[PDB]
RNA sequence: CGGUCCGGCCGGGAACUCAAAGGAGACUGCCAGUGAUAAACUGGAGGAAGGUGGGGAUGACGUCAAGUCAUCAUGGCCCUUACGACCAGGGCUACACACGUGCUACAAUGGCGCAUACAAAGAGAAGCGACCUCGCGAGAGCAAGCGGACCUCAUAAAGUGCGUCGUAGUCCGGAUUGGAGUCUGCAACUCGACUCCAUGAAGUCGGAAUCGCUAGUAAUCGUGGAUCAGAAUGCCACGGUG
């Protein structure tokens, strides 16, 4: 079966790491590793104002970058389902899993 | 905001999840509904009975921490003025400032 | 205007003017509800709506069936 | 600007004519970025032209230019309370400049139907020249006549 | 065979495939004349091959995605010459004097907290 | 020719020309020189006696000058005697639907005094 | 490259655009001349870019007892059956006026009607909501998909072609008012937005004065977002033409 992993973190050093740890632990254990494919980037944008009262032109704009990554699996054995769910990574990364 | 203001604002959530989440919401699907009944509605006398707080139009977002009623922030919770000081102690995760 | 899914009274006028039809007129109903609909059935009575201090005696005609309780109190003083 | 002495920019020629002071004409008569519109209005009072002062579509322009081209222009100048209108001999670029804001100036005024009118009718006027674009020429020639004194 | 050329111009981003042979002018499997129906728009997607010789000699396949009109011409334009640099070489010397390897770097200049936008200010009031 | 509310038109097109009738519009227009079976762009004159007899029927149809001016007018009137708000805003010359007076109400109000 | 319902749609391809990580590139580095052999300057070459290439972020010591005790914190003073607290209705929307900042206009570089092309950047689960059906329309009913380069908001508009109006307070302009609706919401009287029919003010380019802008700028054209049940001509952002 495909199972898919969307991988997303606010730090794009933070999850290159945690893509090639995943890369790795499935060629190791027997498997046809696909990507790991760069996704698009949602940077939000918050404009604000900055004083406590008033000037009104007197601004902040922030933004969160979101990075976005993608690792598809096309030759599941029975260990390399089992190799990436007991795996653990950092706390800035979210994993995803489809089947 | 005053001490006051704030504990209205406990007293309107409190009230908005017990009744309208559920009850209400019988309510106007019965008063919307117009392929079924148009005469025992009922409901709509029934909706005032209510007490006027469980509608969730009556909350207003405060800044979880101040209490400010304007400058309100939905992705974190806060007034303007502290996302600014939270954002620069670096509290807020993957907030910088932007340039483009 | 309210959708034709209802017309709008509140419970509180709807059966203090069903006494007062029925049992016979009388000394003016005191409501603050100004956002209710005049029905046919209040028709004669004298209801006094609140302009925000003192209330107002309306004497409910023919003509104003359809129109709120409200748009016969006015509100602010002016000259 | 004091330091910052400088270049200017290539236009592009004009593409049915490959006419690079005509494409200046389709500028100055633009609104609004709509340089589009320009063009159906010149290319069309250009025909309206051409046809009815003998032929020569670039030089039926050119002789109603070369008449409202002026030579030479007057420039203000306090001395210490009144004030000298001086006569100054203008540049071979800014010419042009002026001959051209001054037709469409005069376009622009006038009481026909379109602009493809408008314009038609005071590039012809120019060529056999009266109308108000060399009413304007006359009238700086004046000044600068009338002001020979102060140079 | 295939000559290729990228080219860019504002958000336009135009591919540019020369073959050798004839007159014929393809952009998003449309005539020249189809897809730009403006004068001025034509008349710079042909200027490279002016300067260099076309009249029947290479075909070109092109495609554009994104910018309006005038962009994609100048992106096309751009690719082109990419292209023609690709397949000949030494034709550089006189597309460089007329400027087409120029890649055009004129975004739009963002808009500005305070401004209504990007250098438009509000009116002003001394008093 | 005058039409079924003691008016005349002039040698526009006719779609145009209905308009100026008070209590038709652009819509009704289209709805009038529809129904009768008229081409819209055709004009005035170019337009036969039986052409012209079908539309004072249509227009018969909706409420127009004397009738409407009248209802217009009696409908105000209901407001003002029965002093609901809508009718103290009438009978002052201020704005009806909620507009600002502080400022603008110029159209309402006249050109002003000081 | 094969096959086709002519759709990258389906075999397949990893070239190209694009995506987002990692690197290269521009430093007066090279050539000539000017200059106290100096720093530098003027020009030239190659180069995608040339002399801080364009844009942002970055605001010295200080200045005005500048602003904010109503975000928050806080010294002191003050109130403590009230200046604290709860509720319904009203008010913050008032209108003889004066000023500021905007939007729409006054029209043929145009208005209306019919066809037809080319963006970017965003948002979405008490959410975005297709298709089909009903309604002149605002919308309604049913109901896939989508925590989203997949689905939805979502047809960009100026543009272009064809018709039409003929310089008229008009087929310019849309204020105002009447009638009838739609939706959100316990509730649209005071005081919401949007639709339909009707009505069709002022206004024919603005006195003294005065503002913005040096290039993808001004001008003009649409698009999205935050706030938000609903309520943008404001605010923040995005591309088009130029």
């Amino acid at each position: 079966q495909r199972i898919r992993i969307r991988l997303k973190a606010f730090d794009h050093r933070l999850i290159d790491q945690a893509t090639a740890e995943i890369v790795e632990t499935a060629k190791r254990t027997g498997a046809q590793v696909r990507g790991p494919i760069p996704l698009p980037t949602r940077k939000e944008r918050f404009t604000v104002l900055i004083s406590p009262h008033v000037n009104k032109d007197a601004r902040d704009q922030y933004e969160i970058r979101t990075h976005l990554r993608l690792v598809d699996i096309v030759e599941p054995t029975e260990k390399t389902v089992d190799a990436l769910m007991r795996l653990d990574l950092a706390a800035g990364v979210d994993v995803q899993i489809s089947l | 905001a005053k001490q006051s203001m704030k504990a209205r604002e406990v007293k309107r959530v409190a009230l908005a999840d017990k009744y309208f989440a559920k009850r209400a919401e019988l309510k106007a699907i019965i008063s919307d509904v117009n392929a079924s009944d148009e005469d025992r509605w009922n409901a709509v006398l029934k909706l005032q009975t209510l007490p006027r707080d469980s509608s969730p139009s009556r909350q207003r977002n405060r800044c979880r921490q101040t209490g400010r009623p304007h400058g309100f922030l939905r992705k974190f919770g806060l007034s303007r003025i502290k996302v600014r000081e939270a954002a620069m102690r670096g509290e807020i995760p993957g907030l910088k400032k932007a340039s483009w | 205007r309210s959708l034709k899914k209802g017309p709008f009274i509140d419970l509180h006028l709807l059966k203090k003017v069903e006494k007062a039809v029925e049992s016979g007129d009388k000394k003016p109903l005191r409501t603050w509800s100004r956002r209710s609909t005049i029905f046919p059935n209040m028709i004669g009575l004298t209801i006094a709506v609140h302009n925000g201090r003192q209330h107002v005696p309306v004497f409910v005609t023919d003509e104003m069936v359809g129109h709120k309780l409200g748009e016969f109190a006015p509100t602010r003083t002016y000259r | 600007p004091r330091r910052r002495v400088i270049g200017q920019r290539k236009i592009l020629p004009d593409p049915k004519f490959g006419s690079e002071l005509l494409a200046k004409f389709v500028n100055i008569l633009m609104v609004d970025g709509k340089k589009s519109t320009a063009e159906s209005i010149v290319y069309s009072a250009l025909e309206t032209l051409a046809q009815r002062s003998g032929k020569s579509e670039l030089e039926a322009f050119e002789v109603a230019l070369e008449n409202v081209r002026p030579t030479v222009e007057v420039k203000s100048r306090r001395v210490g309370g009144s004030t000298y209108q001086v006569p100054v001999e203008v540049r071979p670029v800014r010419r042009n400049a002026l001959a051209m804001r001054w037709i469409v100036e005069a376009a622009r005024k006038r009481g026909d139907k379109s602009m493809a009118l408008r314009l038609a009718n005071e590039l012809s006027d120019a060529a056999e020249n009266k109308g108000t674009a060399v009413k304007k020429r006359e009238d700086v020639h004046r000044m600068a006549e009338a002001n020979k004194a102060f140079a | 065979n295939q000559y290729y050329g990228t080219g860019r111009r504002k958000s336009s981003a135009a591919r540019v495939f020369i073959k050798p042979g004839n007159g014929k002018i393809v952009i998003n499997q449309r005539s020249l004349e189809q897809y730009f129906g403006r004068e001025t728009a034509r008349m710079v997607v042909r200027q490279p091959l002016e300067l260099v010789d076309m009249v029947e000699k290479l075909d070109l396949y092109i495609t554009v995605k994104g910018g309006g009109i005038s962009g994609q011409a100048g992106a096309i334009r751009h690719g082109i010459t990419r292209a023609l640099m690709e397949y000949d070489e030494s034709l550089r010397s006189e597309l460089r004097k007329a400027g087409f390897v120029t890649r055009d770097a004129r975004q739009v200049e963002r808009k500005k907290v305070g401004l209504r936008k990007a250098r438009r200010r509000p009116q002003f009031s001394k008093r | 020719a005058r039409i079924a509310g003691i008016n005349i038109p002039d040698h526009k097109h006719a779609v145009i020309a209905l308009t100026s009738i008070y209590g038709v519009g652009k819509t009704r227009s289209k709805a009038i020189l529809a129904a009768a079976g008229i081409a819209e762009d055709v004009k005035i004159s170019e337009l036969s006696e039986g052409q012209i007899d079908t539309l004072r029927d249509e227009v018969a149809k909706f409420v127009v000058e004397g009738d409407l001016r009248r209802e217009i007018s009696m409908s105000i009137k209901r407001l003002m005697d029965l002093g609901c708000y809508r009718g103290l805003r009438h009978r002052r010359g201020l704005p009806v639907r909620g507009q600002r007076t502080k400022t603008n109400a110029r159209t309402r109000k006249g050109p002003r005094k000081p």
